[PDB]
RNA sequence: UUAUUGGAGGUAGAGCACUGUUUGGACGAGGGGCCCCGGGUUACCGAAUUCAGACAAACUCCGAAUGCCAAUUAAUU
RNA sequence: CUGGGGCGGUCGCCUCCUAAAAGGUAACGGAGGCGCUCAAAGGUUCCCUCAGAAUGGUUGGAAAUCAUUCAUAGAGUGUAA
RNA sequence: CUGGUGACUAUAGCAAGGAGGUCACACCUGUUCCCAUGCCGAACACAGAAGUUAAGCUCCUUAGCGUCGAUGGUAGUCGAACUUACGUUCCGCUAGAGUAGAACGUUGCCAGG
């Protein structure tokens, strides 16, 4: 139920279609106890871990040094190139 | 109440002949007869064939039986 | 005000016991009495409109309110603004003067009467009556009246639900047909 | 309104003002206060 | 079951359309009376501001008095044009509060004129 | 032959075609459905086409969801007449679709059946298709 | 001309709150084929309501980029 | 005037869409109105709030007039938008 | 604290539950008078105070609805390069919807407590 993330700073357009490119996915993180945090986060390994913990299965976000656990509030998708553009984290009070 | 557009009302008395009830209501009504009333003043008198004291609904008198049953009347009839 | 004497006295005690009102206040009364005669024919004739006005004038013992048509019906031959009926709104002594001659006088003379319908009632309150004929009524004369004529009688009370109401109106001693 | 009428003071006779009238609603030759310039003072004008 | 109407609120909505055209400036500051079922209360105010120069009430203890309610009206109408003197305030715009200029407000108002307020 | 029971205007603009789709890019009703991967109109006529083909090799087991349905109305001129002197009368009714678009949903069928089933419709198409399923 | 600031306005996109268009679900106000003034239940359920999903030059709960109008406004021309 | 001319249609004015969020902007582009009306349907002062639906009620019917409640405007605003 | 009267885009509303009455505000009591009802003292007006917190009203709690509302991402788009592709690329701007969240108001003046 964890995988590592990656800050991220402010993103130009060609910079997040790159991401993409390489299999990252654009994110942010927010809820209790956390400030929003713009991450970056590999699709294959979101893929294998959603599938582990489910939909709504609380999920170990490594967010820099922290480690924060979150869950997948939304997320946006592209259907005709079968990829997840957008996932939005949402921290749950513990 | 504005002046001139309603019609006449007084103080009447309501009679019900049959069981001598009376009470006072107002009326339009005109009656020749008068009659004195309880408080010291004199009233025209309208008289009621029927009222709630009188009529048998309100009674719950049952003026008529209730008809017999076919088993019953054939019965009663023949004597059987 | 014998009807409003047994009100103030017999009826709030009834209510207040029966209901477990916490105030006077909020012991159910009624507010209003409306008399509404609905009158198509005057369009085909306008003096049946007079003689209805007349009618109600003589059972109330007011002038009543002409109603004019909101809107104009084909199939009624109606149209807006025409005099079809006419209404009276009887408040104070003369409301309780008036539901006394309807219990005590005016409901016996009605023909083969069974009591009024219990189920007349819109769900706040407040009880509508219909009489099939205003000869009912004592002040009305049969030789007076051409043409034999119904009305509707609304009796407002501020009862929240229709069973207060129907307390109310039962401890006036309104006959109800059970 | 239907017709074209012209108001006359009835004092001095003056066709002060001009206005417009329905002939079938108001078959009379209608009449109204206005104000008249050579008296300076409001007098009736009636349609001529 | 009939509802009863709140007859401050109806007459505040009838206050609100009154107040449209018509408001108080420092120099000509806007006279409200508020009239409830026992009491008159008058108030000089300017509305640019958003201020109240003067006050009078049949509640205050110099005015309360036995009186009819237009008697205790017509002493309420005194008492805030000799205050409003005070204050150097001649011209006012009367603001009915949206009740009926007849008995009561109007005993205020005429009493005010009497007095010296010039309306 | 869907189409509009009324419509405020007959004689409309053509709609523009460029972009991608605006909604109903996801199976919503069925397990599978047909997505569109290049824009062009679908006529009324090219919707049935395809449906009836669905139905025949589903057998009527599964239910077929249509989404796109024809609103927008088009005109064509009189044979042999010159430009202008007014717009033509309204001769069909078409959907635009635009990469994206479900066009149709199939469910109470093995994939297996609903991929050829949406196959056979896509023959009858204008547009390119890809077989979509629901995603979680 | 640009920068900075303020403003008018309803387009692109979007959305369905309105006016129309529209797909699939349920669901019924009220009686008919149906079983009693003495009850029921295998259409219509047309009213309506509800959930989900779409459409619009003359739809809008929204709403840009630009362009436009200005400023005891600064730089350059 | 005219996607040659004729024939057909049209000619002034008003409202909307086309019109590309100031204004303006064409085609024999898409839609409708006008050549009035009102003596109040003008002015002012004061007062007032709809359409619709549910329920109860006689003549009375889906729908007349009456009563209560809900109803934010789906009403009305002489006459197109 | 209460009331009168102002300011503000409902974060201010609606709904539901609860609480409160020497004064105040109502409900309320009458219609003699001012005044009033296209009928009605219902309302309006006036004269009052027997009764009552019942309701309105005021206060408290709440996030169901309405309202407000990011960040991130997306659509769109100015400019540019490339192309003719129901286009692509870069840069700036940047929604709508939705999400976290906010929110059961905040205040000016005057008179009382
Ligand atoms: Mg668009
Ligand atoms: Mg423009
Ligand atoms: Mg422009």
């Amino acid at each position: 139920s964890l995988k590592s993330i990656i800050r991220q700073g402010k993103q130009t357009r060609s910079d997040l279609k790159q991401l993409r490119k390489s299999g990252k996915v654009p994110a942010v993180v927010y809820g209790y106890g956390t400030k929003n945090v713009s991450v970056k986060v590999d699709e294959v390994e979101f893929i294998k871990v959603i599938r582990e913990v489910g939909r709504n299965g609380v999920i170990e976000l490594g967010v820099g040094s922290k480690t924060i656990k979150v869950m997948v509030a939304d997320y946006q998708f592209d259907p005709l190139k079968n990829q997840i553009t957008h996932i939005d984290f949402l921290a749950i009070n513990m | 109440m504005k002046q001139g557009i309603h019609p006449e009302y007084h103080q009447v008395i309501f009679l019900d002949t049959t069981t001598n009830f009376k009470f006072l209501s107002g009326s339009t009504k005109t009656s020749s007869e008068m009659m004195e009333w309880e408080d010291g003043k004199e009233y025209p008198v309208i008289r009621l064939d029927i009222s709630s004291d009188s009529h048998p609904f309100y009674t719950g008198r049952q003026k008529f039986a209730a008809a017999d049953g076919r088993v019953e009347r054939f019965n009663k009839k023949f004597g059987l | 005000n014998r009807l409003k004497e047994k009100f103030n006295t017999e009826v709030t005690e009834n209510l207040m016991k029966k209901f477990n009102y916490s105030s006077v206040m909020e012991v159910p009364k009624i507010d209003k009495i409306v008399v509404n005669m609905g009158v198509g024919d005057a369009v085909q004739n306008s003096k049946v409109l007079d003689n209805a006005v007349e009618e109600l004038e003589l059972i109330t013992g007011q002038k009543p309110l002409v109603t004019k048509a909101k809107k104009s019906i084909a199939t009624f031959r109606l149209r807006e603004g025409m005099p079809i009926g006419a209404k009276v709104t009887l408040r104070g002594e003369r409301m309780y003067e008036f539901l006394d001659k309807l219990i005590s006088v005016s409901l016996p003379r009605v023909r083969d009467f069974q009591g009024v319908s219990k189920k007349a009632f819109d769900g706040r309150g407040n009880y509508t009556l219909g009489v099939k004929e205003q000869l009912i009524f004592p002040e009305i004369d049969y030789d007076k009246v051409s043409k034999v004529r119904g009305m509707d009688i609304v009796i407002v009370t501020t009862a929240n639900t229709d069973e207060e109401a129907r307390e109310l109106l039962a401890n006036f001693g309104m006959p109800f047909r059970k | 309104m239907r017709v074209n009428v012209t108001l006359a003071c009835t004092e001095c006779g003056d066709r002060n003002y001009i206005t417009t009238k329905n002939k079938r609603n108001n078959p009379e030759r209608i009449e109204m206060k206005k104000y008249c310039p050579r008296l300076n003072k409001y007098t009736l004008h009636r349609e001529t | 079951m009939i509802s009863k109407i709140d007859k401050n609120k109806v007459r505040l909505k009838r206050h609100a359309r009154v107040r449209t055209n018509l408001s108080g400036t420092a120099e000509k500051p806007r006279l409200n009376v508020y009239r409830s079922n026992k009491h008159i209360y008058a108030q000089i105010i300017d509305d640019n501001k958003g201020v109240t120069l003067a006050q009078a009430s049949s509640k205050d203890s110099d005015i309360a008095t036995t009186a009819t309610k237009v008697e205790l009206a017509t002493k309420v109408g005194e008492a805030i044009a000799k205050k409003a003197a005070d204050k150097g305030i001649k011209e006012i715009v009367f603001d009915r509060g949206g009740y009926l200029y007849h008995g009561r407000v109007k005993a205020l108002a005429e009493a005010a004129r009497e007095s010296g307020l010039e309306f | 032959m869907l189409l509009p029971k009324r419509v405020k205007y007959r004689r409309q603009h053509r709609p523009k075609t460029t972009g991608r789709s605006k909604g109903g890019n996801y199976v919503t009703f069925g397990e599978f459905g047909l997505q569109a991967t290049t824009t062009s109109w679908i006529t009324s006529r090219q919707i049935e086409s395809a449906r009836i083909a669905m139905t025949r090799y589903m057998k009527r087991g599964g239910k077929v969801w249509i989404k796109i349905f024809p609103h927008t109305p088009y005109t064509k001129k009189p044979l042999e007449v010159r430009m202008g002197a007014g717009k033509g009368a309204v001769e069909g009714w078409i959907a635009v679709v635009k990469p994206g678009r479900i066009l149709f949903e199939v469910a109470g069928v093995s994939e297996e059946v609903a991929r050829e089933a949406l196959r056979l419709a896509s023959h009858k198409l204008p547009v390119k298709t890809k077989f979509v399923k629901r995603e979680e």
